[PDB]
């Protein structure tokens, strides 16, 4: 039945959450490992 | 809000894209062979 | 018929009040004292090497 | 230098200093962040010696 | 309109409500919220570092994340009992797993 | 042969030691810092930002409004049961 809507929206949501958490919500936890680590090597 | 990167989404992550497309395409044909059950 | 697992949910979120929310509030506390504590010892350690 | 010594004086936010603050004082950090997306160096090394991972594993 | 699309914007509100209700405007110190998602971060950075152990090991590490990420927070909205299934429609689960 | 001099040799000598580029780091270093907490922002509402400053900071950090998140599926989803069955 609602195979086309449970595959499309997923594959759009899918697409969205990668090209979201790779450009977003990693580095700006990389932020803080490079922030810490620059203060504790000064 | 959030510092927006160009992280390499397009130039790295291509082929599970073109893998998404392929199964909406294989679900073009499941859903117009097999969805009169 | 439902809400029984509902209830079940709520003693068993009474539990985890009783339980994991005290240890992982100490482990947020003795990981948040730790990571102060070095940066603020790695501040004053090169404060003393500009001193010297 | 005895400026300096009364600059770590009485300016340590020690408990409230921002990491925007840090990329404002340092685009160095924002030029190493950027470029360690971009090669794909996503080990941050001589970091865990003294700030653990604290994970599960 | 379907629940399932908007099961999937509930996970996505919640995907915004993991890190910017988190970040206390930007501090170094790290408060409650970002230590489970800095652990979650260093459990999957230290695994895959050592699973594929490329050179070239990072390049897929946010997607090693990614994948992990929404089968994470799916079967943390199920577990309500008054709730519909997220992620037991098999045919999508699995069609996942042909796409990857 | 003669009288040797080195006891002047400081202002073109202060580049190469290694205290000289920690000392050109921390005076960068310090200049910037904001100096007993200023400028923290404890005051802001954008109509869900005092749920955030009362509730999501490193003070209180409880998990209890995921509790009421949860009791807000409790609002939703029985409410979608009076919607579907």
């Amino acid at each position: 039945f609602y195979f086309m809507n449970q595959l499309t929206y997923g594959f759009l949501l899918m697409i969205t959450l990668l090209i979201l958490f790779s450009q977003f919500f990693l580095p700006m936890i990389l932020r803080l490992y490079v922030s810490r680590l620059f203060i504790s090597k000064l | 809000m959030l510092k927006r990167f160009p992280t390499p989404i397009l130039k790295v992550y291509w082929p599970f894209f073109v893998a998404g497309a392929a199964v909406y395409y294989g679900m073009s044909k499941a859903a117009d062979l097999s969805s009169n059950t | 018929d439902e809400s029984i697992l509902l209830l079940t949910f709520l003693g068993f979120t009474g539990l985890v009040a009783k339980y994991l929310a005290p240890a992982y509030k100490d482990f947020a506390d003795a990981r948040m004292k730790k990571v102060s504590d070095v940066l603020n010892a790695s501040r004053n350690k090169h404060v003393e090497a500009v001193k010297d | 230098l005895q400026s300096t010594l009364d600059n770590i004086q009485s300016a340590r936010p020690f408990d409230e200093l921002t990491v925007d603050d840090l990329t404002k004082i340092k685009p160095e950090i924002d030029a190493k962040v950027e470029e360690m997306v971009k090669k794909g160096k996503w080990d941050v090394p001589g970091y865990k010696d003294r700030f653990g991972n604290l994970n599960v594993m | 309109l379907t629940t399932f699309s908007l099961y999937t914007i509930i996970v996505l509100l919640v995907i915004t409500s993991l890190y910017t209700l988190t970040n206390n405007n930007n501090k170094i110190i790290g408060s409650r919220w970002l230590i489970s998602q800095e652990a979650i971060y260093d459990t999957i950075m230290n695994m895959t570092k050592g699973q594929i152990g490329g050179k070239n090991w990072g390049l897929y590490f946010p997607m090693i994340f990614t994948l992990f990420m929404f089968i994470f927070i799916a079967n943390l909205i199920s577990m309500i009992p008054y709730s519909f299934a997220l992620s037991a429609h098999l045919v999508f689960i699995i069609s996942l797993s042909i796409v990857i | 042969v003669s009288t040797l001099i080195p006891p002047k040799v400081v202002s073109s000598k202060n580049i190469g030691s290694a205290p000289n580029a920690k000392r050109i780091a921390n005076v960068v270093h310090f200049y910037k810092s904001l100096p007993q907490g200023p400028a923290p922002a404890i005051k802001a509402n954008t109509r869900l930002a005092r749920y955030k400053a009362k509730y999501f900071d490193g003070d209180n950090a409880s998990g209890k409004p995921l509790w009421h998140f949860a009791l807000g599926i409790i609002a939703f989803g029985y409410s979608m049961e009076y919607y579907f069955h």
